[PDB]
Order: C-alpha cells, then sequence, then structure tokens
C-alpha cells in the first residue's frame, strides 16, 4: 500500500 | 549541491569455474547525483544483452544500482565494468575477479 | 522478529529533454515487491513479488494516480525550491523522498519514517512519533511552517501507523514462504600466500539471506579488529547476498587463526578454520 499525495508542497 | 563518487564492484554470485553457468554482477553506489553511466565489458567490448535493477537510495541519499547479465566462465575471456560519473575525470574500469 | 517497510521515491530534472523523470521503488526489508516509472512502457504500477500480484485495480490503479501525483508535487517543489535559491534555470535539480514504518513481530507498530532531502542536503525530517518536523535547511524551514500549520504529520500518521503496518502485515503472511525464508551462507576459507613470509586468509559467506550479517575474526582466541578488511553487504544478483572478510595472516600462523560468522536467521553460528 502507497501512501496519497496531501500537502506535499514546499 | 554536492556531488558523490561511485564505487565499483565487480563479481560472481558464485565462485567461478570453467564452464559452469554464472552471473556477472557490477555493484555501483554512494554516487550523487543519479546521473551515472554503468556498462559491463567482455574484452573491452560491450555487451548489449544486460539487466540491471531499480534506481534507489540510502539513509546518506546516496544512489545505488545492480548490472547483472548471464554467462560462461572461461579462460579465455576476460569481463569487467565501466563507470561513468560527473565526479569522475576518467572512466572507471574494474576487472573482474574470478576468485571473488 | 521486528519487519521493515520503505518506500523510495527520486525526481530528476531534465531541462529540453521532456519532463523530470520519477522513479519510485518499494521494500519488504530485504525485498523489492512493487516498481513504477514515469518512462515505463506502462505508465502504471507494477509488481514484482509473487505474493502481490493478486492485487487488484482496487489498489494499482488508485497507487498508480497517487504516485502521479507525487510526481507533479515533485516537479513543482523541483522549480520553486530553484526560485527560493535563486538559481540559475539552466541548472539541474534532484530531489528525494522517503518513508515507511517498522512493526513488531504481532504486527504491532513500532516507528513512523518520512524524510526529504534536496541536491545531496537534508530537507526536513519527520520524527518517529509523527508529530514534528525538523527543518535542515532555508528552504525546508518555509515548508516546515506550512507543513506544522496544516498538521501534515497528521496525514503521515494515518498511513504509518495504520494502512502501513496492515499492509506490511498482510504481506509478511502472503510472502511468509519468501520474506521470512533463511539461507545460511556457503561458508569457506581460502590461503592466499602474499610474499616469502607474507600471507594472507580469507574467510568467505557468500550466498546468504537476509541481508543481516557479522563477520568475526580471532587470533589466539582474541579479538581482531585491527589488521582486517571486510567489503560490504552486496547483492549476489540472485536474491541473495555476498560478504567475505580477510586478516593478515603471516605464513605457518595460520593455525592461529580463526573466521566466525554470525546470523539472526540461523540458530547457531557457522565457523571457518585453515
Amino acid at each position: 500500500i502507497l501512501d496519497t499525495a496531501g500537502k506535499e508542497e514546499y | 549541491m554536492i556531488q558523490r563518487t561511485p564505487k565499483i564492484q565487480v563479481y560472481s554470485r558464485h565462485p567461478a569455474e570453467n564452464g559452469k553457468s554464472n552471473f556477472l554482477n557490477c555493484y555501483v553506489s554512494g554516487f550523487h547525483p543519479s546521473d551515472i553511466e554503468v556498462d559491463l565489458l567482455k574484452n573491452g567490448e560491450r555487451i548489449e544483452k544486460v539487466e540491471h535493477s531499480d534506481l534507489s537510495f540510502s539513509k546518506d541519499w546516496s544512489f545505488y544500482l545492480l548490472y547483472y547479465t548471464e554467462f560462461t566462465p572461461t579462460e579465455k575471456d576476460e569481463y569487467a565494468c565501466r563507470v561513468n560519473h560527473v565526479t569522475l575525470s576518467q572512466p572507471k574500469i574494474v576487472k573482474w575477479d574470478r576468485d571473488m | 522478529g521486528s519487519h521493515s517497510m520503505r518506500y523510495f521515491f527520486t525526481s530528476v530534472s531534465r531541462p529540453g529533454r521532456g519532463e523530470p523523470r520519477f522513479i519510485a521503488v518499494g521494500y519488504v526489508d530485504d525485498t523489492q515487491f512493487v516498481r513504477f516509472d514515469s518512462d515505463a512502457a506502462s505508465q502504471k504500477m507494477e509488481p514484482r513479488a509473487p505474493w502481490i500480484e493478486q492485487e487488484g485495480p482496487e489498489y494499482w490503479d488508485q497507487e498508480t494516480r497517487n504516485m502521479k501525483a507525487h510526481s507533479q508535487t515533485d516537479r513543482a517543489n523541483l522549480g520553486t525550491l530553484r526560485g527560493y535559491y535563486n538559481q540559475s534555470e539552466d541548472g539541474s535539480h534532484t530531489i528525494q523522498i522517503m518513508y515507511g514504518c517498522d512493526v513488531g513481530p504481532d504486527g504491532r507498530f513500532l516507528r513512523g519514517y518520512r524524510q526529504d532531502a534536496y541536491d545531496g542536503k537534508d530537507y526536513i525530517a519527520l520524527n518517529e512519533d509523527l508529530r514534528s518536523w525538523t527543518a535542515a535547511d532555508m528552504a525546508a524551514q518555509i515548508t516546515k511552517r506550512k507543513w506544522e500549520a496544516v498538521h501534515a504529520a497528521e496525514q503521515r500518521r494515518v498511513y504509518l501507523e495504520g494502512r502501513c503496518v496492515d499492509g506490511l502485515r498482510r504481506y509478511l503472511e502472503n510472502g511468509k514462504e519468501t520474506l521470512q525464508r533463511t539461507d545460511p551462507p556457503k561458508t569457506h576459507m581460502t590461503h592466499h600466500p602474499i610474499s616469502d613470509h607474507e600471507a594472507t586468509l580469507r574467510c568467505w559467506a557468500l550466498g546468504f539471506y537476509p541481508a543481516e550479517i557479522t563477520l568475526t575474526w580471532q587470533r589466539d582466541g582474541e579479538d581482531q579488529t585491527q589488521d582486517t578488511e571486510l567489503v560490504e553487504t552486496r547483492p549476489a544478483g540472485d536474491g541473495t547476498f555476498q560478504k567475505w572478510a580477510a586478516v593478515v595472516v603471516p605464513s605457518g600462523e595460520e593455525q592461529r587463526y580463526t573466521c566466525h560468522v554470525q546470523h539472526e536467521g540461523l540458530p547457531k553460528p557457522l565457523t571457518l578454520r585453515w
């Protein structure tokens, strides 16, 4: 199971 | 930005024996960035029929990957691995050691 | 005993030559079991392990889209960071992200992991409690401020404490005979003279699984930690790993030397002599 992109911003 | 120089290890999965099917490995690790070329040689010539692992990196963010191919160990032909990298002023070539 | 699950994600800029490349590789302990590559012919997530080939699109299709979202974000981050550090548009950049979890033998959650890096330098770390971010750079402090404000760690907790644990747990069962398998080293010792007086012994421990291995030399019953050379554990290219060690052994003194090979996967160590 892979994780889901959320607040993945710099 | 910083850069790291690859290490090159050339070996077989088991100790060489004449006529006994084997796999030629070239393990390249500890380099950065990912911009690297790794090729297997036979008598100095590139081997076309070569497979490799998927690129990964370790805790220190250094990159590593494996190249390998199937061959028949002999006494006539020599095997090696060639690696290029931006931190290398000269291409690195390592000879296959039958006993390691 | 305990088991580890890891995922490694890399995005590498490619000026001119299309879009930045995205690579993703998943591991259970020492075993790769899933892969993904933006330059793949399939453009989809692919299995590697037999015991995960039973998963349908109910995972793979969403996970593929998720990794696409990861790729899109990483690409944005690479451009954004270039801005932050006022770097040339003609330059290259690399971003590295990894996460995963450790579980006990009972599947109990032990530790969460999440770390980012940029151009070889640490970016942000998340503690094992998955509560608190740490910035290791200027841009990291900017990002950290954001992530803390929105409790980004909470998103990691839900996965790492839950989905990661159960996912790994199920895999450990389904792939029990492929993951928890053991393979003892093909131990042997060889003698390699150097000069009229000088020689070495080589202690071989090749073709073992898992990668976990310790080599020890002794002389006269006492540990030898000084006059020794060892290689780092390396793939055998056949599902097992290799390792060897050597020490300086003056001719005729070989009788005083002994090598030991210790594993956690074996009920007993192996001893080599010459």
